[PDB]
């Protein structure tokens, strides 16, 4: 048993873990590669998504080799704090968690050789920003970069543990998106300039598609029920002003209603998206809808309707309006075209 | 009597490497695991996630801690856990959790004379499940809590659960406002990543969701507005100001039932069950407003101008007073008929 | 080897507890900021949030060595082994440094005693916003840092010739404003316990306009045209412009609670409240003008109001606009 | 100066903070009482409530008896840290929060006899496990338990310090309630089982009683007033066809934006609350108005109204429906009798 | 220079016991505080606490930290405070606070040749105060910070204000959007607990709510709307729909708008002092619907049959016309009256 004691002992006797592995003498390389367990939720009102992995590190330390009858030491993540390890922060990174239940969930392992393993379970919060133009039909590429915060090129590097692509690994049952699509990932690596050197960056880009489906069902189909409901008041008689009125003024503010919640869910960006877009036309279809209306009623002279046993000489009755029998071709034709032009614009692009 | 205990207890302590597992380099330590859930809570839709306080014991043997002379089991202050090795045990489906710290670190070491001990932790625990919302409101969920060692692979550490399937007590005495537990399931296997294999065991809840709160806030105004849109078919051709505004409102009221409802569900892209009802109760109140306009324009638009007839507006009024009930309540037994 | 002899040659008898030169001169650090971030501004709490690599660069003669080595490149472990200045940002609501994976501090000793620290820094920094003139409002944001309990016989700090430096600005997580510049002052502020040199920095940043005509100015001024369409519908329908009228208003009373929701609940007049109030007086006079027509017509030149509304309804609310939009844009 | 440093050096010159005092030999015998500087707010929504508490505990430990020119060592919260304390926790408790600002928020006394007093301020968040049936009328019984979580009774029991009732005493300015009365409280102690042993428990419930006034402002007052509303259309002609129809359809329409709205603050149950029932009460007398008119309108001849100049014999003209002359003594009287049946249900239990 | 200094320090902690106050079984030791504000924030009716950031300096002297030669007051790292006696000082309110730890821990310690510390922390709290909203808007309310020592009695410490009204700054300089610091006051006494007598001292805000914002919000859309709900009064009493849908508008406009302000207040259960303008312009809407409701069924229910006149229709319009605004004069005259 006191074998071991013994080649731990000697491992940090004289060791100065404020040293990184071959100071003075070469470069640290480390080796990363990322498992990622869960991709976390996507947070569009703080343009920030969050992502649990197991960052796993390797380098070099010719100080921590041993000779003993085993070939690799996997001990407790206490032995961590007593040597030097890289010092990786995240780039964009937000607040982020290191996991500490039960206990300090990083793991340490020495090889005879001295090369060491190092992996740490985080959740990692990190900056995504998103061009929203295209929302709800956008796409984004959230970033992932880290490197050392100290330590310049000219002292460490990162490199990855395989092929890049195979670098970065999502677990197959950890997609935690409820509205977006990952549809892959690319992995690279480059180097970043600051006014205290020049440092190595490793970068991770996760491909990230949103899913129209939630935004057809809550916002595309209602508002395409209004304008499809304010269109209806064209078949009415135009003796039923009441009836007329009330078509255009709830269908004018129901779609207030359904502009005002639909960016419930985005940042209050200052731009227009592809839905405020939807919207806006809707509102021009169901406000001319009610204007059609006022246009009518303004040449209507009678204020009764037709009693249903007398027939109109073409007392008198007014006529069926040629607004009226013009809008009911006009406005679902005006319509469909829209929306055939809308989705190809977006869908396709 | 009380200075042995002390002499004894920093004999153990003497010599003693925290960072080398018992049997270090030999065969590997057996963990033994029983749960105490005090509460299930907060199982949240929107987050994906549920929150479980539990009294979490682990069992293992250290052959380093046997003492001879004392026939007690020794239980010491929970500080004496830092002097200790114990099982590097986390959650992989954890997302936020702490041992308690009120009025002290909620934590039990008990020696025993052979060597064994008994490690116990008051932990509330942030699991995630994701959650299938396809059947949502009346779903069942699965949600699970996987417990794994971090640094120890199966050739260090094997855990098992200590008493089999009484290994977790206290599921039965759960009471969640929106759900049932109807059973409780513990797995023991292996899983295998790049740095090798891990023993894992997991802990299954299936969960049955409460359908009458639902009734109440979704189903029963749904149903009754639909009801209201058909008085428009008992009133008057003519009435063209009372028939529309009663078809508007209850079309636009459909709405501000949708939309309270949207807001405390998260963003899913796809068609949950109570979406098709609230879908299908949207196209009832839609085409009674459509059918009025439709009556409207047989006698006015094609009046002057000279499966019910479809030119006596009565006919299609009377023709649509049973139809529109009947087709409402066939849509009904579908739909609770798939659903249960 | 080498490093590690010369490492423990610097703390051995140094006293972290003491400032260099504490009874001799002040000590002088020279501060760098660069700006990963000006995060979101969140009016309701007056506050910023700010992303900054912060550092500070001083002279500490009991770190000097004599070596081939002329520096000595250092991660985070030995910051708390030598004397750190107390700095502090004096309005941050909440800050926090980063500690994932390690801290993300840097130490670098040159072999005159030359020391560099730098760390990174999430502040949440107080910034009193004056909404008057909201949403065409403009706001110059604080960063003020000091020592905490070093006056100014003791610490002093000074920007160097690249004070404050900002990257890719379009990665910034300003939704409703654009950063138009910054400047960075020097003073010195007495206190109870002494007179501190207080560095600032003073973030200009101008409100986006878009969010607020989608949300708030395009509806409102929908529903006072909307209100004008109750002239030109027959006086003889009374139900249906006594509907359209009090329809609009009941609109306008909900557009009034959505317009102040994202603001704190200051009680000055903004100029979001007097657009929406104006709109208000609109639809209130809509109503208003066809209950007096329907009284003067039906419950008995003013039978010819529809005609004078239909013009003056639309002149006015063109002429407010113009003088609203002029003052609020260019004006005071 | 340094008589009192030789004392507290002596006191703890060998002693063991790891071992209970009286370990093999006796039980340890804790004296507890509490003293609530205030009982916090009550969450219905988490079934939990906040209480903020002087909890102070008192034992004997032989090997910290001294002599000295003082009969009491007032020392700072860092010696509690150095002895022997028990392991109190809150059974019921979710997160609770021992305050150290400025300082740790304890302190501990050390009398010649080796008497131990210490106490610290804590906020503890505690389940209460609510029945809803009655809600708003409701009243709940709030538990805090707590006890030793390593020693089992065999060694380590707790009792009161005075009267067990006299043993939790709450300030008289100390009630951050907004919606709930402390009526008082009942305390207890008991055993618990475990897979571990016998823990002894001591327990204090505190009766609270809910405050209905907000909801009858709230809830009740609207709803009675949109059932009188749908009943002010018993009262109108027969041929107020759109006027009587809007009456009807608007306090459905409210109703139901009641009903969904009442129940925001309470947890998903699934049972019916009190309110609930009153709420769907209202509704089906709502729902019934619109109803009667309905069936009045399926019998009105005529379209048009009285004149106000012919006589009405017993052209010609409707009568006045005998439907809605009994609705406008039925509905009022059902509606006034409900009330009274509901209130004097509750407002008894 | 600095040999000696760094000769003088480690002196003054050589032998230290931080176990034990200054004076230590002798008289008390007078700890004097100033409390510089740096601001206030987050007046929360609903949660029923504040938030402040303040400068807590505390005042004594401590003679075991008497050093001589040196003519300088040390300001020593902070971390020296680890090393020495401080007051147990606590917030007895305090539901949440911190001490600030950018870019280090906001702490000051400095010392004075005849042994005096000055010790400063940099806090924000989060401190409980209850409010009386009886009369919200237009409600006054107090909000106090208690400062007491935990530990030590009044044998042990006492407490005072270090210059008196002057102990407390930067009060004038605080901008709260929603209220206005009319007063604060400075309080020092004695409190009796079970365990002693302890020093307290108390300082406390008083809060004026401002009124404008709740005119804009609140008062002037209850006030348009209850007016126009006399327009009816005004139209002929044939055009029911119209009367009846202006009617119905603004009861359920009334609704709208107490809705959107129930929602950001706690839950209550007294009358504020704006839930008597809301129920008081909801009677004023609620008889106006109620007034033509008596105006039809005058002239349909008991017209056929057979102070105003009470059996001419347009005799109780007339008299609405000029009541209803001068009784809702009358009804904002008392009101104002009493709450402002
Ligand atoms: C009221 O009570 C609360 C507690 O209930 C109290 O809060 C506590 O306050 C104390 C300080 O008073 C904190 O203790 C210090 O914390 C320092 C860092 O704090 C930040 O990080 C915290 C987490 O740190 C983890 O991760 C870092 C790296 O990322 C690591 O260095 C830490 O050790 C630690 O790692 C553990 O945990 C992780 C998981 O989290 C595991 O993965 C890991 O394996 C390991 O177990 C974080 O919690 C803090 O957040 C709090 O505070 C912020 C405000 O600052 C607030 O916003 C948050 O909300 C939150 O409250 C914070 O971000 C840490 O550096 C200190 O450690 C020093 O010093 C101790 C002294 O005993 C020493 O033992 C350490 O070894 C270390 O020595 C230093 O380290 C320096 C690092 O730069 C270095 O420069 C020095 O040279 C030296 O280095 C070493 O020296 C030794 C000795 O010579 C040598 O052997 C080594 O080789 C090496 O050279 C210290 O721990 C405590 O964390 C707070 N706890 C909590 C829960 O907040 C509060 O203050 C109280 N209030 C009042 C008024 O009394
Ligand atoms: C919620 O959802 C989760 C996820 O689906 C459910 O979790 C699953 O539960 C089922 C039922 O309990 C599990 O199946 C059982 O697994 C155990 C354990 O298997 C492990 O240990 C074995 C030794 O004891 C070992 O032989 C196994 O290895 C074999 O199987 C794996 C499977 O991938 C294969 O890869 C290997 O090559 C081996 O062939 C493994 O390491 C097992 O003992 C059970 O066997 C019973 O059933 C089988 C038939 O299925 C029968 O042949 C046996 O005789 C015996 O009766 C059984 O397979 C499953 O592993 C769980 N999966 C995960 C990911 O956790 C959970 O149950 C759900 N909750 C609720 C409440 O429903
Ligand atoms: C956005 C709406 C814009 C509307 C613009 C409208 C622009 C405009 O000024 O239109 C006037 C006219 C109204 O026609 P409409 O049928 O509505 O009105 C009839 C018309 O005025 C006849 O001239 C009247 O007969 P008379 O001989 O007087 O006795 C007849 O009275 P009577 O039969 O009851 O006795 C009226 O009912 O419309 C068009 O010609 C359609 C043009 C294309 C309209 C295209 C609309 C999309
Ligand atoms: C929800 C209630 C459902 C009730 C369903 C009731 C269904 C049902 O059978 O109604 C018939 C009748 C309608 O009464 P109402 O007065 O509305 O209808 C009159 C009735 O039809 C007369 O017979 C007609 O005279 P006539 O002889 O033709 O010349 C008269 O014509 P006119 O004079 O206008 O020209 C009609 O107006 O109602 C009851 O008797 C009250 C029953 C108890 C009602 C209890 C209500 C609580
Ligand atoms: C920030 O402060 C620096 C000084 O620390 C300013 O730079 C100075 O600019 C004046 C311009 O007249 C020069 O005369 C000085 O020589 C500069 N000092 C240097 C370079 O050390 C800088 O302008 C300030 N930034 C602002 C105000 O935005
Ligand atoms: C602004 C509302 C306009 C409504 C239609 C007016 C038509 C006028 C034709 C002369
Ligand atoms: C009290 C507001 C009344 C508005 C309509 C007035 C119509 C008649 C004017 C003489
Ligand atoms: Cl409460």
């Amino acid at each position: 048993t006191t074998v071991f004691t013994r080649i731990l002992d000697r491992l940090l006797d004289g060791y100065d873990n404020r040293l990184r592995p071959g100071l003075g003498e070469r470069v640290t390389e480390v080796k990363t590669d990322i498992f990622v367990t869960s991709f976390g939720p996507v947070s569009d009102h703080d343009m920030e998504y969050t992502i649990d992995v197991f960052f796993r590190q390797s380098w070099k330390d010719e100080r921590l080799k041993f000779k003993g009858p085993m070939t690799v030491l996997r001990l407790n993540n206490l032995m961590a704090s007593k040597i030097w390890t890289p010092d990786t922060f995240f780039h964009n990174g937000k607040k982020s968690v290191a996991h500490n239940m039960t206990m300090p969930n990083k793991l340490l392992r020495i090889t005879e050789d001295g090369t060491l393993l190092y992996t740490m379970r985080l959740t990692v919060r990190a900056e995504c920003p998103m061009h929203l133009e295209d929302f709800p039909m956008d796409a984004h590429a959230c970033p992932l970069k880290f490197g050392s915060y100290a330590y310049t090129r000219a002292e460490v590097v990162y490199e990855w543990t395989r092929e890049p692509a195979r670098s970065v690994v999502v677990a197959e049952d950890g997609s935690r998106l409820n509205q977006y699509d990952l549809l892959g990932q690319t992995v690279d690596s480059g180097i970043v300039q600051s006014s205290t050197g020049e440092y190595v960056v490793m970068t991770t880009h996760f491909h990230l598609k949103r899913k129209i489906g939630y935004f057809v069902i809550q916002t595309y189909l209602p508002c395409i029920m209004t304008v499809i409901l304010s269109q209806v008041s064209f078949w009415l008689n135009r003796e039923s002003v009441p009836a007329r009125t009330v078509f255009g003024v709830t269908t004018v503010l129901t779609m207030t209603t359904l502009s005002i919640s639909a960016r419930n869910s985005l940042p209050k960006v200052a731009y227009a998206t592809a839905m405020d877009w939807f919207i806006a036309v809707c509102y021009a279809f169901v406000f001319s809808a009610l204007i059609e209306f006022a246009t009518v009623n303004y040449f209507t002279k009678r204020g009764y309707a037709w009693d249903g046993k007398s027939v109109v000489p073409e007392k008198t009755f007014n006529s069926v309006s040629k607004i009226d029998r013009l809008s009911r071709i006009a406005f679902p034709l005006l319509f469909g075209i829209f929306n055939l032009v809308y989705w190809a614009t977006y869908l396709n692009r | 009597n009380m200075s042995f205990v002390k002499e004894t207890v920093d004999k153990l302590l003497k010599g003693y490497d925290i960072r080398l597992r018992p049997d270090f380099g030999g065969p590997p330590v057996c963990v033994g695991m029983n749960i105490d859930i005090a509460s299930i809570d907060m199982v949240s839709e929107v987050n994906m996630d549920y929150t479980l306080t539990m009294y979490f014991q682990q069992y293992w043997r250290d052959k380093r801690l046997a003492y001879s002379g004392i026939p007690l089991n020794l239980t010491l202050d929970n500080r004496v856990a830092d002097q200790l090795w114990v099982p590097d045990t986390y959650f992989l489906n954890d997302k936020k959790s702490f041992v308690h710290g009120v009025t002290v670190k909620n934590r039990m070491i008990r020696l025993h004379p052979d060597g064994t001990v008994l490690y116990g932790l008051r932990i509330t625990t942030t699991a995630a499940c994701m959650m299938d919302l396809r059947r949502y409101p009346l779903d069942e969920q699965n949600c699970t809590l996987e417990i794994e060692s971090y640094g120890y692979t199966t050739d260090d550490i094997e855990f098992y659960w200590r008493g089999g399937d009484k290994a977790v007590t206290g599921v039965e005495r759960i009471e969640l406002p929106q759900f049932s537990i109807v059973e409780h399931r513990l797995v023991s296997r292996n899983v295998v990543f790049a740095t090798g294999a891990y023993p894992r065991l997991s802990l299954s809840f299936r969960l049955k969701r409460n359908i009458g709160y639902f009734i109440l806030q979704t189903y029963m105004p749904s149903i009754l507005i639909t009801i209201l849109s058909w008085v428009s078919f008992w009133i008057n051709y003519d009435a063209s100001a009372a028939r529309v505004a009663l078809g508007i409102t209850t079309v636009l009221t459909m709405t501000t039932i949708n939309t309270h409802l949207r807001e405390t569900l998260p963003k899913i892209p796809y068609v949950k069950a109570i979406d098709m009802y609230l879908m299908g109760c949207f196209v009832f109140v839609f085409l009674a407003l459509l059918e009025y306009a439709f009556v409207n324009y047989i006698f006015f638009g094609r009046g002057p101008q000279r499966i019910p007839d479809l030119t006596d507006v009565n006919a299609i009024d009377r023709w649509s007073r049973i139809v529109f009930p009947f087709t409402f309540s066939l849509f009904n037994l579908v739909y609770w008929l798939y659903y249960v | 080897g080498d490093v590690t002899v010369i490492l423990n040659n610097l703390l051995e008898g140094y006293d972290n507890k003491l400032r260099p030169d504490i009874g001799v001169k002040p000590t002088l650090i020279h501060t760098d900021m660069y700006v990963n971030s000006i995060g979101p501004v969140n009016a309701i709490n007056m506050e910023y949030t700010i992303d900054i690599f912060f550092a500070q660069t001083w002279y500490d003669r009991r770190l000097k060595f004599n070596s081939t080595i002329k520096v000595l490149r250092l991660n985070s472990n030995m910051v708390g082994k030598i004397w750190i200045p107390d700095t502090f940002f004096r309005n941050s609501k909440k800050a926090d440094a980063h500690w994932i994976t390690t801290p993300n501090r840097m130490l670098r000793i040159w072999n005159d005693g030359r020391v560099l620290y730098t760390l990174r820094l999430t502040i949440d920094a107080e910034c009193q916003l004056q909404l008057h003139n909201f949403p065409m409002d403009e706001h110059s944001c604080p960063l003020e840092f000091s020592s905490y309990g070093y006056p100014r016989e003791e610490i002093v700090y000074q920007w160097k010739r690249s004070s404050v430096e900002v990257g890719d600005t379009r990665s910034w997580r300003l939704y409703q404003f654009s950063f138009v510049g910054l400047r960075n002052t020097t003073e010195v502020v007495k206190t109870t316990s002494g007179d501190y040199v207080v560095m600032s920095v003073y973030f200009d940043l101008s409100r986006r306009m878009g969010y607020f005509t989608i949300q708030t100015y395009i509806p409102c001024t929908l529903i006072v045209v909307l209100s004008w369409v109750s002239f030109w519908i027959n006086k003889d329908a009374v139900p249906a412009r006594t509907s359209l009228g009090i329809t609009t208003v009941l609109t306008m009373t909900t557009l009034s609670t959505i317009a102040r929701k994202s603001l704190p609940k200051v009680s000055y007049v903004t100029a979001m409240d007097l657009f929406v109030s104006v709109c208000f007086i609109f639809v209130f006079s809509a109503l208003v003008e066809y209950g007096t027509l329907h009284y003067f017509v039906s419950n008995r030149r003013i039978a010819k109001m529809d005609s004078y509304a239909r013009i003056f309804f639309p002149t006015a609310f063109c002429l407010f606009n113009l003088v609203y939009w002029v003052s609020y844009l260019y004006l005071g």
